[PDB]
DNA sequence: TACCCGGGATATCGGATGTATATATCTGACACGTGCCTGGAGACTAGGGAGTAATCCCCTTGGCGGTTAAAACGCGGGGGACAGCGCGTACGTGCGTTTAAGCGGTGCTAGAGCTGTCTACGACCAATTGAGCGGCCTCGGCACCGGGATTCTCGATATCCCGGGTA
DNA sequence: TACCCGGGATATCGAGAATCCCGGTGCCGAGGCCGCTCAATTGGTCGTAGACAGCTCTAGCACCGCTTAAACGCACGTACGCGCTGTCCCCCGCGTTTTAACCGCCAAGGGGATTACTCCCTAGTCTCCAGGCACGTGTCAGATATATACATCCGATATCCCGG
């Protein structure tokens, strides 16, 4: 009865925000959960490697930004860096 | 007269039929027996979750379908339409799976 | 010995999914060989992970970790 | 008690991402811009893929995304195929591809 | 006027270059190509000498493995002549 | 434009190292294309690492890290 | 009473440097003592095997100094070292003297 | 003038212990140094992954042993596990 | 040896088969509400990792003179890639036979999966010292020039045995 | 017709260009010695990570009965693989001419790296509380039976065309 964490409700929230009438099965939810875990591990891995290369011990937004620019191919990198920088501005200038 | 198609028409019909479906093509139980038999030669008295054998079958079928894709490209490359074990061996060698 | 359970129609269906129109006769034994080698590599790694967990049941996570180590990441079974 | 997800205008949890960056043994120190930025990136990739998958579900006249729809959504896009080239999606099958020389 | 048949000097060179270890591409035009390609990513980039040497080592190793797979495709097609068909087949089967 | 600096004899020597006996004429342009794409991928990554180090000189370690990320580990230059 | 753990374990590779690289490298929170001894042993064994095959190929080439080419031949003529280093380029090494059969007259 | 660490003297010691008359050039020494760093990173990586899978935070000899049994192909694994277990016995039963 | 009829390649429509599109039913899996509790959030403090200024000297880039190995430009030819042809054999299609893979049940029990206890094993801190690295040096193993042995290549030449028109 | 003439293919040798081996000479990088400094070691102390015992209850494995779905085998025929052969053109060897790659030497300055100093961002503690998860319940999306339409695709055939 140990609570197994998941990204299921967050994927469902983003699905309703991009397609309000389409639902999703549980197998496709498992596939999306594994996609999120995979991309997470990929980006955090590359960021840790970047921090070790530069003799640093702090993973900041710059490491995640360069990890995204390495790992995502082309236009996905361009849009995600924009979206990420937007969210950090809104974070650093909020109330 | 009994009706019969020419060679090739049912093959292409089946190509379409199986490229539309997503279901597992290998039967479940003989594959399970093969998996337990191969495991036996690593440790005695091993047990398996059902999802473990389903995962093995999913990955094995995906692997063989990508392998036959590359084998068909080798056959077509040699101005043939019949795949041969030469073609499988060439595919696996260039893909790096020989060793 | 159970490798023959991978029947000739099943290999033909797999070839149809790959788009193959015509299949020579010596394919089937060759394919039984290749599949046998693939499962050997994968199950060995999965059994190793079971050995390290001091368990007797090979979980699906073991097979996922094994396929992932070999560069064939499988989605839909956890992890 | 305003959560950091809503503070950043996001949906993915910034707290869970932050504690997974801490527990995962990646570095000694982990900033605050890092889990916010990483949750933003993950939300963008999930958004793009679920968009293409809802489109492929619509083309198939269905309102529930199945594995097959994720398969088509990924393999018909070029950059998601480059991203997930070494990834098998279960219950997905392949694209309807028939070579030209096999046709009569 | 001595003249060999076609094929003999080719095989002689195959032996000479499979025994040698030296770099086959000239150094300076490769360096200009590397600076030219880099130019389209950041202006005013500098390069250590070992960086360009590493690029050349890896590029030559890549092209030699590529021609090995291309020769296997040619032999498979009952030919002794490599073709752009063969290079494209090699890169396709290799996953590039 | 400097892609022609990769001469026809140099591609022939590379093919000889690969064991190729006979070379058709359309190979050379195709090979110039493939090499151009390879260096594009590698130098992009190396420049990214230079960008992150806030430097202006691309070190050999950057090229080693880049080739290693792309699954082509190069020995003999450090790291 | 300053006997080092390398000599204490009967090894040559430094157990202290391996231990401090396992600590600095951010691999886990806790690191035992059996881990750097065992890992230095494994590394010593692989270095031994590679330098053995490489000295053999240098001797066969009538040379007393191991060059990169000799490491190349030592690795690519052994099967298991080829499996270990299949995706690894050794600089200044070249390739094996391999000529296909159909190309021969 | 920062002291750059290396495995050069240790490779030279093992070379003299396996071939007393053969020397080694500096480029081959660089290649051996990079081989040692590479195999080190590979084994410590797999061991860290094993520890994370099993909800553990201590890398012991068992993790390194299973990492070696995963990464080394066949007979190299069999001989190295033997050699490694030998060195841990000699370590745990020394003075 | 002329009329009639047999074989072959390439358009046409009937007609047989599989396939995409219309309803009815029934489900069981997805969507949603509820309790609750454990991880997220707010507040505060310490310190040490990181930002910034200054310095300095390494090494990266640019330029010139020569010289010489290599690239570029064309000849001529054979040999290999490309279109045409025939055989045979071995696969694909369809029909009857039959082997076993799935579905639905219960029974059991080995073993995964949690809980509490508790010591021993590792992190942290200080002293100390010796092992490992920068610098220097010298000298012998490797690089290199030249000559002879050798080692495969290729043409010229004598010789040969099977069938279409010259003398 | 049997001729002496004439095109295909075989062995055999000897010039001839290329390569390996063998000495002979120089040179520069690898092996070795010395200072010193900083990281490996030893001794000590807590704190909690993990080994261990016990309990449970989940699911994994053996066992039977029907049930058709699918595998197996056999005949047959035709379409594709493969061997043969004829052409031609394209690439390969080689000589000649151009040309830019390399060496080497020197010069100026951009920035890589190092040290010092401040400062502020995160790790860590403590307290509180509410969002996420397990569990329960409905309801409709779609999987499943059957019924006609709507494309291929193969043979009879419709006619063109020579021929034995």
């Amino acid at each position: 009865k140990t609570r197994k964490e998941s990204y299921a409700i967050y994927v469902y929230k983003v699905l309703k925000q991009v397609h309000p009438d389409t639902g999703i099965s549980s197998k496709a939810m498992s596939i999306m959960n594994s996609f999120v875990n995979d991309v997470f591990e990929r980006i955090a891995g590359e960021a840790s490697r970047l921090a070790h290369y530069n003799k640093r011990s702090t993973i900041t937004s710059r490491e995640i930004q360069t990890a995204v620019r390495l790992l995502l191919p082309g236009e996905l990198a361009k849009h995600a860096v924009s979206e990420g920088t937007k969210a950090v501005t809104k974070y650093t200038s909020a109330k | 007269k009994p009706h019969r198609y020419r060679p090739g028409t049912v093959a292409l019909r089946e190509i379409r039929r199986y490229q539309k479906s997503t279901e597992l093509l290998i039967r479940k139980l003989p594959f399970q027996r093969l998996v337990r038999e191969i495991a036996q030669d690593f440790k005695t008295d091993l047990r398996f979750q059902s999802s473990a054998v389903m995962a093995l079958q999913e990955a094995s079928e995906a692997y063989l379908v990508a392998l036959f894709e590359d084998t068909n490209l080798c056959a077509i490359h040699a101005k043939r339409v019949t795949i041969m074990p030469k073609d499988i061996q060439l595919a696996r060698r260039i893909r790096g799976e020989r060793a | 010995d159970n490798i023959q359970g991978i029947t000739k129609p099943a290999i033909r269906r797999l070839a149809r999914r790959g788009g193959v129109k015509r299949i020579s006769g010596l394919i089937y034994e060759e394919t039984r060989g290749v599949l046998k080698v693939f499962l050997e590599n994968v199950i060995r790694d999965a059994v190793t992970y079971t050995e390290h967990a001091k368990r007797k049941t090979v979980t699906a996570m073991d097979v996922v970790y094994a396929l992932k180590r070999q560069g064939r990441t499988l989605y839909g079974f956890g992890g | 008690a305003k959560t950091r997800s809503s503070r950043a205008g996001l949906q993915f949890p910034v707290g869970r991402v932050h504690r997974l960056l801490r527990k995962g043994n990646y570095a000694e120190r982990v900033g605050a811009g890092a889990p916010v930025y990483l949750a933003a990136v993950l939300e963008y990739l999930t958004a793009e893929i679920l968009e293409l998958a809802g489109n492929a579900a619509r083309d198939n006249k269905k309102t529930r995304i199945i594995p097959r729809h994720l398969q088509l959504a990924v393999r018909n896009d070029e950059e998601l195929n480059k991203l997930l080239g070494r990834v098998t999606i279960a219950q997905g099958g392949v694209l309807p591809n028939i070579q030209s020389v096999l046709l009569p």
